[PDB]
């Protein structure tokens, strides 16, 4: 009864930078731990406790430092983080009374990027139907578009009636780089969606795409011209 | 340390002057496991020693044995002296063919 | 009601870096194992050690044996690493585990642990479980260990049936160093007792076996009740020394003579008179500048 | 390393089912278990396995345990599209809170889709508002292309459920033109 939740999702650093990942828990655990997943790799321990207070060192302890406040409340810290790092970092609670007992939490995906100017988010363009389709299949594909978004953290979603659908949905595994040869460059990313040609006909059904953007918060003061790349939502509509 | 050894010097066979003969240092009573027993003829070291491993009784105290070959003299002294942290300083206790 | 296997484990602990573990076997008063932090496997200390048991059975054992040390190891610096304003190093752990043995197999077993010196938990029945008298904080380390019910299943074939095949089999294998008959050796002496005008005299006796012994200093038939026994001290020879002391006036040595009873000398008992033709002679190769 | 999964990555037809492998050397080896992770997710316990020869099964999802020979396997019978994630073998040293985990590398599986009509045909979307490549063939792919100008991804499986059709799909922007890397089907609109 309850979930392992850990925050952020997504984490924009920059080289040098001092990172903090918080991990809350409602199950009654005493243990909990930090993992990092490298991309082939094994996880690796990185810090765990018993309670307290308890911060007992894991298999890749050096660069980082953690502690525990609570018995839900379990934080771990990045001390510098390396330039072109790019990692996800797990958080894992477990009972004391049953080794079986695991969960782990959805992970945290983060980026270090050099420097804050490069961060900017995407612009979205859903197509209308070809009209070609119709009649030679019978059915209508909408399809939505992500340009000139920095970093990778983003969610891209599709939604009728102001309702989600999964429905007929298809989004790529990966996202296209707009430079290939570079240290930081901006990303691309489409979705289809699919519905029949008769659900299509009337425009009385409302088609959104939706994607959730993961920027900066209010406190970093940054320091450019333009619009601020913040944490939000870009829409289009058919 | 908690405990502090007892020390007992004893020859396993009736001393007569001038006939080879084996000293036994039997160290009991000791907590931490933790000592060092060396055993002295006329208060220098004697390299030959033989320990017996460690082992405690049903009381849970350490006990242990260390013995050497030795050759019992009119004027010559054998005496084992015992390191341990129960003390500040290394109990030494003589041989005494006597008692 | 006749002998008890003990194998002995002592561990100690000084900080997180450093730690050692050492064990003994004991046979009645007899070794029959020796295990060090440095030797990876097992030693015999006698020609029977292995005793019924096949070079493969053995071999379970030893690898048995040799996976659960170092697991014990680390599995003492978890629990301090758990247990942080309550304990603290050093630690000195005493494992006594084995089997008393009867007859018709009534082969009683036990697993006691020691913690500091002081006897604190107890595996029994399917379970761990701490004694009366044991510290209040050792409730939650036995609740954690008592979760994993694959060590209890071992543990429970160690002591049930493991340990009782196992030692019958020494039992037989080591029938003839375990009911062997040594001699003891008596030689008198005297020191001056701390009342001025007393002499404390001193009977000697060594190399004997079995351990049941009867030393009373006497004068006739009737015993003089002043003696005092020693405690029994180990040779090197798994033999065993005795001294028993009487203590009296001076002068009044002469008539007196210490007694000695051993299951070795058969109906011969050994009477060793104060002033004998034997004591003179013995005593003047003893001289020396005290 | 001490857990090694096999293999890699694994790819079967949608329907079909997959064997998944994992060898260890840990010791002792108190237990086993299985973790399916999505992309950009946590893990998500599907079994565990605790006895000498065991097996267990949870829903589509089942495994077999030879701790004897220190081996592994995960079966997943009928496989959907919604199983083309990470799979993750993970041992336990211990039976207390006291032991620690060995996380194994991971297999990826992909899931290949099952298309009874194909019928390529490629369309126009602008602007909008101020090229789709549909019901493509399986096996066959599109590589992405060696340009700077145009923009293609990489082919997508889409699923409508009450209708019970699936089918392939690439994207190109910067119509014909496009798709110039691979083997193209012939009949295409
Ligand atoms: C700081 C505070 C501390 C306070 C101090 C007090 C401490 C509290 C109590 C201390 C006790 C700690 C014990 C920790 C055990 C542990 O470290 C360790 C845990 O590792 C376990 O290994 C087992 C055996 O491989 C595994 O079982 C497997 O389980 C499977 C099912 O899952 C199957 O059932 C399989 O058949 C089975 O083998 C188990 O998963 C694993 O978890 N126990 C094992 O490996 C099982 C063996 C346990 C044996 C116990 C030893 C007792 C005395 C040992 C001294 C002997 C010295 C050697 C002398 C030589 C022997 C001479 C021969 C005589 C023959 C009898
Ligand atoms: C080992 O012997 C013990 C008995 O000392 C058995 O454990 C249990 O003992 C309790 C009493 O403390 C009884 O109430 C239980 O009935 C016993 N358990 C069971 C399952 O019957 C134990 O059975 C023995 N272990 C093995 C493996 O035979
Ligand atoms: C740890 O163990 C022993 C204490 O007797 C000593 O030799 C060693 O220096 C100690 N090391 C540390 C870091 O405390
Ligand atoms: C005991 O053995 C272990 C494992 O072989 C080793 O790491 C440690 O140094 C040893 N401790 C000693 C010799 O005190």
């Amino acid at each position: 009864g309850g979930i392992i939740t850990q925050t952020p999702k997504f984490l924009i650093g920059q080289e040098g930078q001092k990172l903090t990942l918080k991990c809350q828990q409602n199950f009654n655990h005493d243990t909990m731990y930090w993992y990092r997943q490298d991309s082939g790799k094994g996880l690796r321990l990185i810090y765990y406790s018993y309670g307290a207070g308890s911060t007992e060192k894991g298999d890749l302890s050096e660069g980082y430092d953690a502690s525990r406040e609570k018995k839900s409340s379990f934080s771990l810290t990045v001390t510098s983080a390396q330039k072109n790092e790019m990692a996800v970092f797990l958080c894992a609670s477990g009972s004391l009374l049953d080794v079986r007992e695991v969960f782990f939490g959805k992970g945290t995906r983060l980026t270090v990027v050099e420097d804050l100017k490069n961060v900017f988010p995407p612009e979205v363009a859903v197509f209308e139907p070809s009209e070609a389709e119709i009649s030679h299949t019978q059915k209508a594909t909408l399809v939505c578009l992500a340009t000139g978004f920095y970093p990778d953290h983003v969610e891209l979603s599709w939604w009728v009636n102001g309702k989600e659908v999964h429905s007929g949905v298809c989004t790529d595994p990966q996202p296209l780089k707009e430079q290939p040869a570079l240290n930081d460059s901006r990303y691309a990313l489409s979705s289809r969606l699919r519905v029949s040609a008769t659900f299509w006909q009337n425009p009385r059904n409302h088609f959104r795409c939706q994607v959730q953007f993961y920027g900066l918060s209010e406190n970093d003061e940054w320091t450019q011209d333009r619009a601020k790349p913040v944490t939000q939502i870009v829409s289009a509509e058919a | 340390i908690q405990k502090t050894p007892q020390i007992q010097v004893y020859s396993r066979h009736p001393p007569e002057n001038g006939k080879p003969n084996i000293l036994n240092c039997y160290v009991t009573q000791f907590h931490p496991p933790h000592i060092e027993i060396q055993m002295l003829k006329n208060g220098k070291k004697i390299p030959k020693v033989e320990m017996s491993d460690m082992s405690f009784s049903k009381d849970w105290s350490f006990y242990i044995l260390a013995h050497t070959e030795f050759t019992p003299t009119e004027t010559d002294t054998y005496a084992c002296r015992v390191k341990h942290a129960s003390m500040a300083e290394p109990k030494t206790v003589y041989w005494d063919r006597d008692m | 009601k006749n002998y008890t296997f003990r194998c002995l484990q002592m561990s100690s602990f000084a900080n997180r870096s450093w730690s050692r573990t050492d064990s003994v076997v004991w046979l009645g008063d007899l070794q029959t194992h020796r295990w060090s932090n440095d030797s990876a496997t097992i030693s015999f200390t006698k020609p029977w050690s292995q005793g019924k048991l096949s070079n493969q059975q053995w071999e379970k054992l030893q690898h048995m044996f040799q996976v659960y040390r170092v697991s014990f190891t680390r599995d003492i610096q978890e629990l301090v690493k758990m247990m942080s304003p309550k304990e603290d190093y050093p630690i000195e752990i005493q494992l006594s585990a084995g089997c008393e043995m009867y007859p018709g197999n009534a082969s009683e077993s036990f697993l006691h642990v020691a913690f500091q010196g002081k006897y604190v938990v107890r595996f029994w029945g399917t379970s761990w479980q701490t004694v009366p008298g044991a510290p209040s904080w050792l409730d939650l380390p036995i609740k954690v260990l008592n979760a994993d019910q694959g060590t209890s299943a071992t543990v429970q074939m160690l002591l049930n049936d493991t340990c009782p095949l196992f030692v019958r089999g020494l039992l037989e294998a080591g029938k003839s160093d375990l009911e062997k008959q040594e001699k003891p050796v008596a030689w008198l002496s005297s020191v001056p007792s701390s009342a001025h005008g007393h002499r404390q005299l001193v009977c000697h006796v060594s190399g004997f076996y079995p351990k049941p012994v009867w030393v009373m200093w006497m004068r006739g038939d009737q015993e003089q009740q002043g003696t005092h026994r020693g405690d029994f001290l180990p040779n090197a020879d798994e033999t065993w020394y005795l001294q028993a002391t009487l203590d009296v006036e001076a002068g009044e040595e002469a008539g007196l003579a210490c007694r000695v009873k051993h299951s070795s000398l058969g109906g011969q008992d050994i009477i060793l008179y104060w002033g004998s033709l034997h004591h003179i002679l013995d005593a003047q190769k003893m001289v020396w500048n005290h | 390393t001490q857990v090694e999964q096999s293999p890699q990555s694994l790819v079967v037809r949608q329907g079909e089912n997959s064997v998944l492998q994992c060898n260890y050397s840990v010791t002792p080896d108190n237990h086993l278990r299985w973790f399916k992770q999505d992309t950009g997710k946590g893990l998500v316990s599907l079994t565990v396995l605790v006895d000498q020869k065991d097996k267990t099964s949870n829903g589509r999802y089942s495994a077999t345990l030879d701790k004897d020979a220190k081996h592994s396997t995960l079966h997943i019978t009928a496989t959907l599209l919604d199983d083309t994630a990470t799979y993750i073998c993970v041992v336990g040293d211990r039976g207390s809170a006291l032991g620690r985990l060995h996380f194994g590398a991971g297999t990826q599986l992909i899931v290949i889709p099952d298309i009874q009509n194909p019928d390529p045909a490629v369309y126009q979307l602008r602007d909008s508002k101020s090229c789709l490549f549909t019901d493509f063939d399986s096996q066959t792919n599109v590589s992405q292309s060696k340009d700077s100008d145009v923009y293609i991804t990489d082919k997508c499986v889409l699923d409508m459920r009450s209708m019970d059709f699936k089918s392939n799909s690439a994207v190109a922007w910067s119509c014909a033109n496009a798709f110039n890397n691979s083997i193209i089907p012939e009949d295409t609109f």
